[PDB]
């Protein structure tokens, strides 16, 4: 959807030719922020509609201050390959869990 | 192990070498063992061949990393080389960790 404002009107319209980009981090190259008890998971009640969380990370900091170190790292998401989708298109993924003990 | 390295149940084995006793002139019989021997020493060459398995880096870090380099200001000698008398010089200790990975 495209949002336009003229003189405070705020009209909203469909854009047919616009794309969305999707990828999975299979080799664990990126920092993994999923297992730290944070908000933004799919909702408990099926009818509820949800906003996706924004991705971010912390690298190294120098002497307990806001400044970086030479070891500190920058990662670009656009460096990885991604699927491009228009309104007609769909994406699918499959995973197998490793052997683990029963709870 | 605390010093560092690989802990092995079955380590590469102990290799032992000795010079065989060669006796000095004996002209009479005794039950008591001989204590007189000719003085001797040995010399030779030894070769050791070792095979190592390597694990490759698979990093997605955009920015440049830290590396070990030969870097000296106004040097009066070359490090890791012989001097004018022929004695080897090794000024710096070298570790293995220069590459970086996310947790």
């Amino acid at each position: 959807k495209e949002v336009t404002v003229q003189d405070s009107t705020t009209t909203i319209a469909n854009n047919l030719t616009s794309t969305v980009q999707v990828f999975t981090d299979d080799d664990y190259q990126l920092p993994y922020v999923v297992g730290n008890g944070t908000e933004g998971c799919l909702p408990a009640f099926p009818p509820q509609v949800f906003t996706l969380p924004q991705y971010g990370y912390a690298t190294l900091n120098r002497d307990n201050t806001e400044n970086p170190t030479e070891r500190s790292s920058f990662f670009c998401l656009e460096y990885f390959p991604s699927k491009m989708l228009r309104t007609g298109n769909n994406f699918e993924f499959t995973y197998n869990f490793e052997e683990v003990p029963f709870h | 192990p605390a010093m560092g390295g690989f802990g092995l149940k079955h380590p590469p084995p102990m290799m032992l070498i000795k010079n065989t006793p060669v006796p000095g002139n004996i002209t009479s019989f005794s039950d008591v063992p001989v204590s007189s021997f000719i003085t001797q020493y040995s010399t030779g060459q030894v070769t050791v061949e070792m095979e190592w398995e390597l694990k490759k880096e698979n990093s997605k870090r955009w920015n440049p990393e830290i590396q070990y380099t030969n870097n000296y200001n106004d040097p009066q000698f070359v490090d890791f080389a012989p001097d004018s008398t022929g004695e080897y010089r090794s000024t710096r200790p070298i570790g293995t960790r220069y590459l970086t990975r996310p947790l």
